[PDB]
DNA sequence: CACGTCCCTCTCGA
RNA sequence: AUCGAGAGGG
């Protein structure tokens, strides 16, 4: 309904280590479900370093929708969103 | 504002005039300004543009605001009423100053 | 298993509080419950259309529930209910009905007061529903008349004091009269729509006429169960056939000649079966006892085991716990595992081509061998248990099924001591499954658990998916944690054994020769090979304790430290100063190789890296132990000696 | 009647579909369950249209189990018949209590006794029809009747017509 | 009970410290947004010490003869003494120092100058002499311009809260204000060319790395900072009067003033045990 | 073994958020209960295999829900109504913030 | 003024032994009393009485006593307290919670 | 999972689900949407037809092998509501192509009367004012006999053939 | 007048 | 088996 605008942003914009954490995880358990590979798979077997080298090359297809307090949010991109870490 | 020196008639008889804030403070404890202590910071009136802002900016709902008692040794002070919010900054010992906001509940 | 369900699946985003009303349990009760009886037509298995499964859930587990046909394990259960022949105040609004009819006209059915007072328009400004309702509450009790005026409104009957003898209300007028349930029941009821809702109540879902039971809801079998061996029902379904037998009384002597001595006795019993059938510990009463006390619902639910210790915290499969001993040969985010626990923990693992040629080879291991497997998932989803199945060899597995096999080297699990006082104090390890039934860890990592070898036990638990997995060791591993918010420091560090020898190395007098540099050189698995040119050449090739240990020390740390007259021509060989990784002057103790606010280890965790680090433990650990092994170090009463 | 409701559905997908041809899967799943659907609520949902232009947003990657989920924002032809609306329609089944009548994808049943009274039943003709005066209803005849009560079963929703009225009978 | 009340309390996406009803507890974690675990003790030289040694230890007259950076240290130390443009530069330098010791003197009454904050610089200069090779003999190639401006521009992209409006940016000079006096303290043009001895490429990397150093020091939208001060607050005291025995009889402050007083705080409660007016 | 209080509290500061709904779901009790989207409670008969859905009493057959909750709030949720207490379960919401 | 000596009154007592918490805990906790208006102590009726949701506030004391003023005030609990979804077996908006994962079609093929 | 939307007699009484005001996609706000039996032909037809028109990416009494064979292209099969939908349209229609149908519309649209009596007008064949009105009885009290009847000639007269 | 830390392991008695 | 009672361990 509300939303906001990519151009109005204001959240940090690095990965939150929930979020990295979360999206690791996220792409694993779908990795592991036979979801396909965006990225290079290089001899790789487990699921998680896929998602790894997936969140290394920022391949990972899924958009972090941070919710703040008022009810509305801020999407940003997992290719945008800086990886310090 | 009134000072009665040791007693005052309830004759209650204070908020009687619309267009007027009846205050009242007592002689004993404006011997010391208590706003001269050590633990006391300062604390700062929010025009009625500045308050509407403040909610605005920190996207708050006005009950999510830290409350100052209305009876607060400051807020009679300052004579702050329903609504006000005060700015106050404090001395921290990890940002140097720091800046918090309090309502008058 | 449960099966699928068409319906859609939602989260609760609103839990949304209120009270029954008499008519809406009456709507949902799956049956009316008529009889007292157990569950015997003729004491058969089969239970009695009156209580007990008349249509809620089942009551044997070969034996499918007689309203949503799924039965057992997916029957929810079904609520029933039982017309009270006269209403009954609610044991848990018992008060609240009183400060209620404290503030309305027990005549009337109007407030009080209105708007027309001062108070009450300031009172009633407040839309705290709580605060307003005690501040309404407070300045009601006193005015105790109907009025007519004083500038219309409304008859004026003037209101009584007040009280309660324990489960009934009186007032005195100026009259000893007992308030009667229906009869404060009817001054509810006639209780202004708006005036009700003014006085912290709700117009749909907490109607104050509610807080009388004119219509009680049986919870089904699964909340009140019986079991066998013969059988035995729940101290609950006891409490209800006691509050039938208390209602079937009133059903009749009221019914046929009213003797109203008896009439006003059975009710009054009813009342308290109702009321200890919820709380059983109340404020005056005996407290009933059935052969005996009872159990109040209130008494499930109380803080401490009861949906605190059913909800906050719960027992769960996937966990294990054993001794624990240290080990100074494994690595610090590691756990050595017994192999038993790593062929009873499972992890259901997912077939795919990345590892499908791991998975068969595990499941034809089976759940003997160590690295094995116990339970193949299908696409169905019914389980194939892998010791019983006759296809347990031949079974060829399919993309998508979930192989629940053994924990395997180097998997993430949560590990924890049980005071769990500490975010540290539940961590993250990689498993290494090994011999002896003691679960074993780096002895650095002990001061975070606060864990010492000596009978001590600490918990396993075991993820189930590829994501709570990641969220392991993406944030809860052992080397992720190595230096707290608690205290800004470092929380883990050298400590016993390592600490104790790693001053006795670093030292001038303690010098290392050729075969015995070489070991110690091998045992840095980061090691880069090369031998480190001899601190002294010559006269006979000697190596300096801390020149040696450097080596383990990363390239590219720095560190300085000045301890009491600390030179740069160290005197005592004080302080502490590490120059790119190699030691310069000074012995290493505590301030350098502790947990220290600026130790060694919180240096290396921040301009190197959190699992950098964890290899340094493991780089002392494997070093200054074997140091010590081959010098030794005791301790007698001779040491107690001045 | 015969409306356009703005409607949306909340399809889930298993990771595998998480590629390109998603969108498409999507919709075609979207359709697979809703294209020849009913409800009762919304009625007949008959035909999804706006084919092309059909929002899917972002979908939610389910908490702990990969899947997304996407509310398919789409609006559709539908088809909820009202007691009291005439329908002309094609009659099909001709029982001797009445005949039914086969208006768009549902059928209206007419009793004998909402016929007129002349309407008698002809059991002998190999289409049994209800010959009178004038008409003679057959087993495939075109019939104008009124609905008078609307059934929801499952996914189909029956009727009850009558032609006792004026202006109904055949066409 | 310390876990029940500070359950819901976790640093929210703003920054905030909130609670499960929105309502903000503080408008910063920890009144600068970072995470305890980047925060280090060190100190900020700025405050105490001799006025006589502050004016040593920082002052850089570029008008004059004997307080001039003598022209070893820097490239320009001959062509910039008495150069009077940057003179200007040096003076707000120093004008800015001062305004922080006297800052500073007013929030550690005590002089007290060692505290925790993110971004160890007493490490991060020897971590860059190590790492250029720093020549203890030959002069800086850096110009007073390069210092004084690469601070102040350092300085603007220590972010914590990021925003737009007036009211946030400034509460960012407020999170940060403290963390900069450290700053300017350890980044004092005199120090730099003097102690330092930074070349150019030693001190833009130096700046680099401190942004973000800091960056990462900001703590992360997420973390549960209240269920975990919290366990902070409760670990040492159930875990103090645990290690009692270790000493047998020697009862100390453990079960006197601890304990006790800590339980009369939590519950506030008006019957205090001991209630002392320490009148100045 | 029992993960009680103490430990929750262990894993909401590491904010393993979904290791710990696997903690006490997936790990634990965890009930397919049918919730009806008027009510709120689990009164929805569930005859799944052949896909009847009724809150009779509410009188509603598309009005449902499948959630995923401990048995041990199911069991609470029950307890509860026992007691003339409504927990009515929403999917949907009205505040905001 | 009351918030710093609360601070003061509670780092007086864990400096002793045990001798350092980091400022931000304890300031929480102080800040968590204060922000209020007084005093609120850490007891089933200092801070438990606050607006929260019900759930939330009977995982701590009075617990059957809450949940029946709650209904019977007709109570709404938001779903907000970690409490909440742990009694309700979802993933608590808590860091690894606190934001939402979505896949865009547009991303999905970008490396088709 | 089944399908929602954002929000009883044939006397206009509908559900609320076809309430005239009703929300819109976006957001706003707009009139119920309520087709004749020949205009519900040609958006069917038309999406259905532009609905192959993107699956290529990746008359009278014998028109009807014409839709099957579309509805044999597009729609799944099992779609059995479908089928007997554009059978039953396609011979019901009152107007065949776009041009007349665009006309029905213009024409009753502009009368004020709610969409369902707009739907019903364009789909029952009626000749008298009186037959009109007792065959939707919505309206009855609302347009004039005269003005109706003067209404349902220019009907009759642009039936295409 | 209601709380009174956390887990874990065994024994026995209606 | 469930309730109660007790003794230990960290
Ligand atoms: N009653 C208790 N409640 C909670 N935790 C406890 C309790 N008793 C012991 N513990 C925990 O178990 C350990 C107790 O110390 P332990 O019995 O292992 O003795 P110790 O310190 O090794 O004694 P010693 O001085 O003889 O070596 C600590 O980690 C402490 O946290
Ligand atoms: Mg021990
Ligand atoms: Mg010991
Ligand atoms: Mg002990
Ligand atoms: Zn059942
Ligand atoms: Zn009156
Ligand atoms: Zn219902």
């Amino acid at each position: 309904e509300k939303a906001i605008p990519k151009d109005q942003r204001a959240t940090t914009p690095y990965m939150t280590k929930y979020e990295r954490a979360r999206i690791l995880g996220t792409r694993a358990l779908q990795i592991s479900m036979n979801a396909p590979v965006f990225v290079d798979l290089e001899g790789e077997t487990d699921p998680l370093r896929i998602a790894m080298k997936e969140l290394a090359e920022k391949k990972i297809p899924l958009v972090i929708r941070r919710y703040l307090p008022d009810g509305s949010f801020e999407d940003w991109s997992v290719e945008e969103l800086i990886v310090d870490l | 504002i009134f000072v009665y020196q040791n007693n005052i008639t309830p004759s209650k008889l204070v908020p009687s005039i619309p267009p007027a804030t009846i205050e009242t403070f007592n002689e004993a404890a404006l011997v010391v300004n208590i706003t001269h202590h050590e633990l006391v910071p300062k604390h700062i009136r929010l025009s009625s543009d500045e308050k509407r802002e403040l909610l605005k900016r920190y996207r708050l709902k006005e009950s999510q605001l830290p409350r100052i008692q209305r009876a607060d040794p400051v807020a009679l002070y300052l004579g702050l009423k329903r609504g006000e919010v005060v700015k106050i900054i404090r001395k921290s010992e990890t940002s140097g100053r720091y800046a918090s906001y309090r309502i008058c509940m | 298993g449960q099966q699928y369900s068409s319906a859609p699946l939602r989260t609760v985003k609103e839990v949304q509080f209120g009270l029954f009303s008499p008519e809406e349990v009456r709507a949902i009760s799956v049956a009316k419950i008529r009889f007292p009886e157990t569950m015997d037509e003729t004491q058969t298995r089969a239970k009695i259309g009156g209580l007990n499964d008349p249509r809620l859930g089942s009551i044997d587990r070969n034996l499918k529930c007689q309203t949503c046909q799924e039965g057992m394990n997916e029957c929810p259960g079904h609520f029933g209910h039982i017309d009270l022949a006269k209403p009954v105040f609610h044991v848990g609004f018992i008060a609240k009905i009183k400060k209620v009819c404290e503030c309305v006209c027990m005549h009337c059915g109007k407030l009080l007061l209105d708007e027309h007072n001062e108070l009450m328009r300031q009172a009633l400004a407040i839309k705290d529903s709580k605060k307003r309702f005690a501040a309404i509450w407070t300045l009601c009790k006193t005015k105790m008349v109907c009025e007519t005026d004083v500038p219309s409104r409304g008859c004026g009957n003037t209101q009584p004091t007040i009280r309660k003898d324990g489960l009934k209300l009186v007032g005195s007028w100026k009259e000893l009269r007992v308030l009667s349930t229906e009869e404060i029941l009817n001054i509810f009821k006639h209780i202004s729509v708006k005036d009700f809702t003014s006085l912290g109540f709700n117009e749909v879902f907490s109607r104050p006429e509610w807080m009388i039971l004119t219509c009680l809801p049986v919870p089904p079998p699964p909340v009140r169960p019986s079991i066998s061996f013969q059988r035995g029902e729940d101290d609950l379904t006891f409490k209800l056939a006691d509050i039938l037998k208390a209602n079937i009384s009133l059903e009749t002597l009221e019914h046929n000649g009213a003797p109203h001595h008896a009439i006003e006795e059975a009710e009054s019993l009813l009342q308290f079966h109702v009321a200890t059938y919820m709380d059983n510990d109340i404020a005056g009463q005996p407290q009933a006892l059935q052969k005996s006390p009872v159990k109040s619902i209130r008494a499930r639910l109380k803080g401490k085991e009861g949906r605190r210790g059913n909800l906050m915290g719960k027992r769960v499969d996937f966990s294990a716990r054993t001794v624990i001993s240290g080990d100074p040969n494994l690595e610090l985010d590691q756990v050595g595992v017994p192999k038993s626990i790593a062929k009873t923990l499972t992890y259901p693992e997912v077939v795919t081509p990345y590892n499908i040629d791991r998975l068969t080879q595990l499941v034809r291991n089976g759940p003997n061998e160590h690295p094995g497997a116990k339970y193949v998932i299908r696409d169905s989803g019914d389980r194939i248990d892998l010791r019983y199945s006759k296809r347990a060899g031949d079974i060829q597995l399919q993309y998508g099924w979930k192989v629940e096999r053994h924990i395997m080297d180097n998997d993430p699990v949560l590990f924890n001591r049980q005071p769990s006082l500490h975010k540290m104090s539940m961590m993250a390890h990689r498993v290494k499954v090994i011999p002896y039934s003691t679960f074993r860890l780096n002895l650095s990592v002990t001061s975070p658990y606060n864990a010492d070898f000596d009978g001590d036990e600490m918990n396993l638990h075991v993820p189930q998916s590829e994501e709570t997995r990641a969220e392991l060791s993406q944030l809860c591993a052992v080397p992720l944690q190595i230096v707290s918010p608690q205290s800004n420091k470092p929380c883990m560090g050298i400590v016993q054994d390592t600490l104790c020898g790693i001053r006795k190395l670093t030292l001038r007098d303690t010098f290392i020769e050729l075969d015995q540099v070489l070991n110690m050189l091998y045992w840095v698995p980061d090691w880069d090979g090369v031998i480190p040119t001899p601190a002294i050449i010559k006269p006979k090739p000697l190596w300096s304790g801390k020149q040696i240990l450097s080596v383990a020390i990363p390239n590219g740390i720095h560190l300085q430290r000045f301890d009491e007259g600390t030179t740069l021509l160290s005197p005592k060989d004080n302080g502490m100063l590490i120059i790119d990784g190699q030691i310069i002057f000074g012995v290493v103790e505590k301030k350098t190789v502790g947990s220290s606010n600026g130790g060694l280890i919180h240096v290396v965790t921040r301009e190197k890296g959190p699992q950098v680090c964890a290899k340094l433990f493991g780089n002392i650990q494997k070093v200054v132990n074997f140091w010590l092994l081959h010098n030794g170090f005791s301790t007698g009463i001779g040491d107690t000696i001045a | 009647m015969f409306f356009i409701k703005d409607l949306s559905l909340n399809i889930t997908l298993h990771p595998s579909f998480f590629g390109p041809r998603m969108k498409q899967y999507l919709k075609t799943k979207l359709l697979e369950e809703v294209e020849g659907s009913c409800t009762g609520k919304f009625g007949y949902i008959l035909c999804v249209l706006d084919y092309d232009n059909i929002d899917i947003q972002r979908g939610r990657i389910l908490p702990t189990d990969g899947s997304a989920e996407f509310n398919v924002k789409y609006r559709a032809v539908v088809f909820k018949p009202f007691k009291g609306e005439v329908v002309d329609g094609t009659v099909v089944s001709c029982s001797q209590h009445g005949f039914e009548v086969q208006v768009g994808p549902m059928k209206v049943f007419v009793t004998k006794h909402l016929m007129p009274q002349d309407l008698t039943f002809n059991a002998g003709s190999n289409p049994p029809s209800y010959q009178s005066s004038e008409d003679v209803i057959t087993i495939k005849s075109r019939i104008r009747v009124k609905i008078e009560g609307c059934i929801s079963q499952v996914s189909s929703i029956h009727a009850i017509g009558s032609i006792k009225e004026d202006y109904l009978g055949a066409i | 009970r310390l876990v029940k009340a500070l359950e819901d309390i976790m640093v929210h996406y703003d920054n905030t410290t909130r609670n499960s009803l929105g309502n903000v507890i503080q408008f910063i974690y920890g009144e600068d947004g970072m995470d305890a675990a980047h925060i280090e003790k060190q100190s900020l030289d700025t405050i105490g010490g001799s006025d006589a040694a502050f004016e040593k230890r920082y002052r850089v007259d570029l008008l004059n003869t004997d307080h001039t950076l003598d022209p070893s240290l820097l490239e320009s130390g001959s062509e910039i003494l008495g150069d009077l443009k940057l003179q200007v530069l040096l003076d707000e330098e120093y004008k800015q120092l001062v305004k922080d010791r006297k800052f500073l003197r007013e929030v550690f009454v005590d002089g007290e100058a060692n505290w925790p904050l993110p971004v160890n610089i007493r490490r991060i200069i020897q971590n860059a002499q190590q790492t250029f090779h720093i020549d203890h003999t030959k002069p800086s190639d850096l110009t007073i311009k390069d210092i004084v401006l690469g601070v102040k521009d350092l300085q603007e992209n220590l972010l914590v809260l990021r925003g737009k409006n007036e009211i946030i940016q400034n509460a960012q000079r407020d999170a940060v204000t403290l963390f900069c006096c450290l700053l300017r303290s350890r980044l004092a043009t005199r120090r730099v060319l003097q102690e330092y001895r930074l070349t150019k490429q030693a001190f833009d990397w130096v700046l680099s790395n401190i942004e973000a150093q800091f960056l990462r020091s900001v703590v992360h939208p997420g973390e549960m900072v209240g269920v975990l001060a919290a366990q902070s607050i409760g670990e040492p005291a159930t875990q103090m009067t645990l290690n009692t025995f270790h000493f047998a009889g020697v009862a100390s402050k453990k079960v006197t003033s601890g304990v006790p007083r800590l339980k009369e705080i939590l519950n506030v409660a008006k019957n205090m045990k001991t209630p002392s007016l320490t009148v100045y | 073994l029992r993960f009680g209080e103490m430990e929750r509290d262990c894993m909401i500061a590491h904010g393993a958020a979904s290791f710990l709904k696997e903690r006490l779901m997936e790990a634990s009790d965890a009930f397919r209960v049918h919730i009806c989207g008027i009510c709120g409670l689990m009164t929805v008969i569930a005859k799944l295999n052949h896909n009847q859905f009724e809150c009779k009493g509410c009188d509603n057959k598309i009005d449902i829900y499948q959630i995923h909750i401990p048995y041990a709030a199911k069991l609470l949720f029950q307890e509860l109504m026992a007691m003339n207490i409504t927990p009515r379960l929403y999917t949907d919401r009205s505040r905001d913030f | 003024a009351g918030r710093a000596a609360l601070y003061k009154e509670v780092y007086n007592v864990i400096a002793s032994d045990g001798s350092y918490v980091n400022y931000r805990h304890m300031a929480l906790l102080v800040d968590v009393m204060t922000t209020q208006g007084g005093l609120t102590s850490v007891t089933r009726h200092g801070f438990n009485r606050s607006n929260t949701g019900a759930l939330m506030r009977c995982s701590f004391e009075e617990t059957v006593e809450i949940l029946f003023e709650a209904g019977a005030s007709a109570e709404l609990d938001d779903c907000r307290g970690v409490s909440e979804n742990v009694i309700l077996g979802q993933m608590a908006p808590i860091g690894t919670g606190a934001f939402d994962v979505m896949i865009d079609e547009e991303s999905l093929v970008k490396y088709m | 999972v089944s399908t929602s939307t954002f929000q009883n007699a044939a006397t206009l009484q509908l559900g609320q689900e076809f309430q005239l005001k009703q929300i819109n996609h976006q957001g706003e706000e707009e009139e119920l949407i309520a087709l004749n039996l020949s205009e519900a032909r040609l958006v069917i037809k038309e999406a259905l037809v532009e609905r192959r028109r993107a699956f290529k990416r990746s008359t009278r009494e014998k028109e009807l092998e014409s839709i099957d064979v579309l509805l044999e292209q597009t729609t799944g099969g099992n779609n059995k509501d479908l089928k007997n939908t554009m059978q039953y349209l396609t011979n019901f229609s009152r107007f065949r192509d776009q041009e007349t149908v665009g006309a029905v519309i213009q024409l009753l649209k502009s009368t004020g009367l709610h969409p369902f009596e707009v739907a019903q007008l364009g789909s029952l064949a009626c000749d008298t004012a009186d037959e009109a009105k007792t065959l939707i009885p919505s309206l009855n009290n609302k347009i004039s006999d005269d003005e109706l009847e003067r209404i349902l000639k220019e009907l009759s007269n642009l039936e295409t053939l």
